[PDB]
């Protein structure tokens, strides 16, 4: 009985995911985003602790869902005939960190320290879960602004971690690394490493540094707001054009630009209210 | 100049 235990709200966007709708669980009010899914738009598929076979996004976000962490909890779920309905945490209030950027303009250092921590803390649970996110950008991380924490979403590219190659990519082009641009293969942890270095070119400047095939495998990277030397030292460590040269999220959690990390609570208080 | 999304 899906319908007549959620109320269903405005929607809150749409697009290659799918139609997300606000939402209140009519048991206790809690706020929810439901998120729907066309059968026929899925590529690829799994199956549960139950055999029962479900999209890829279901699998991975069950296997993160467990516990707290800074990645978007799925709640429930449901199968329909042509579809498949996702019951999501909603934050509230909350906006994405592509807006954010977009109406603050490039980030103090120090805001886009304990942004960029908490994506790694993120990022890191997502392995440690088996789970391989693929679409890591400032579109598909949430900010609740009043607890200052930032959750990561929208599994729909997603695949099992592995440590053989991925041959297929259906993640954002412009976040994807060199050797996907030019040959068509990479690995798991070295390409969310590049990702990662765009995702904080972003933040410190302002807007991706890369547009253009020739700009990716290119591996120039000309900062156009002033950023310290300790920062531009891990984006183009992040963004180095061999894979193996690429830092390992330890070594990005250890570099000296990343020390003295705001809380979450104190990053809301100071940037956010 | 401008700032876009990127769909996938
Ligand atoms: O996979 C997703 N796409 N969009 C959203 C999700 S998870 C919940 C959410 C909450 C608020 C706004 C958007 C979203």
């Amino acid at each position: 009985p899906l319908e007549s235990q959620y109320q269903v709200g405005p929607l809150l966007g749409s697009g290659g995911f799918g139609s997300v709708y606000s939402g209140i669980r009519v048991s206790d009010n809690l706020p929810v985003a439901i998120k729907h899914v066309e059968k026929d738009r899925i590529s690829d598929w799994g199956e549960l602790p139950n055999g029962t076979r479900v999209p890829m996004e279901v699998v991975l976000l069950k296997k993160v869902s467990s516990g707290f962490s800074g990645v978007i909890r799925l709640l429930d779920w449901f199968e329909r005939p042509d579809s498949f309905v996702l019951i999501l945490e909603r934050p509230e209030p909350v906006q994405d960190l592509f807006d954010f950027i977009t109406e603050r303009g490039a980030l103090q250092e120090e805001l886009a320290r304990s942004f960029f921590w908490q994506v790694l803390e993120a990022v890191r649970h997502c392995h440690n879960c088996g789970v391989l996110h693929r679409d890591i950008k400032d579109e598909n991380i949430l900010i609740d602004l009043n607890r200052g924490e930032l959750k990561l979403i929208d599994f729909g590219s997603g695949a099992l971690l592995k440590d053989t190659v991925y041959t297929d990519f259906d993640g954002t082009r412009v976040y994807s690394p060199p050797e996907w641009i030019r040959y068509h293969r990479y690995h798991g942890r070295s390409a969310a490493v590049w990702s990662l270095g765009i995702l904080l070119y972003d933040m410190v400047c302002g807007d991706i540094p890369f547009e253009h095939d020739e700009e990716i495998i290119g591996g120039q990277v000309f900062f156009r707001q002033r950023v310290s030397s300790e920062c531009q030292h891990l984006i183009r460590w992040c963004l180095a054009l061999r894979p193996s040269d690429r830092p390992t999220f330890e070594e990005i959690q250890n570099h000296p630009w990343m020390q003295d990390v705001l809380l979450p609570q104190e990053t809301a208080e100071i940037h956010l209210h | 100049r401008k700032r876009r999304r990127h769909p996938s």
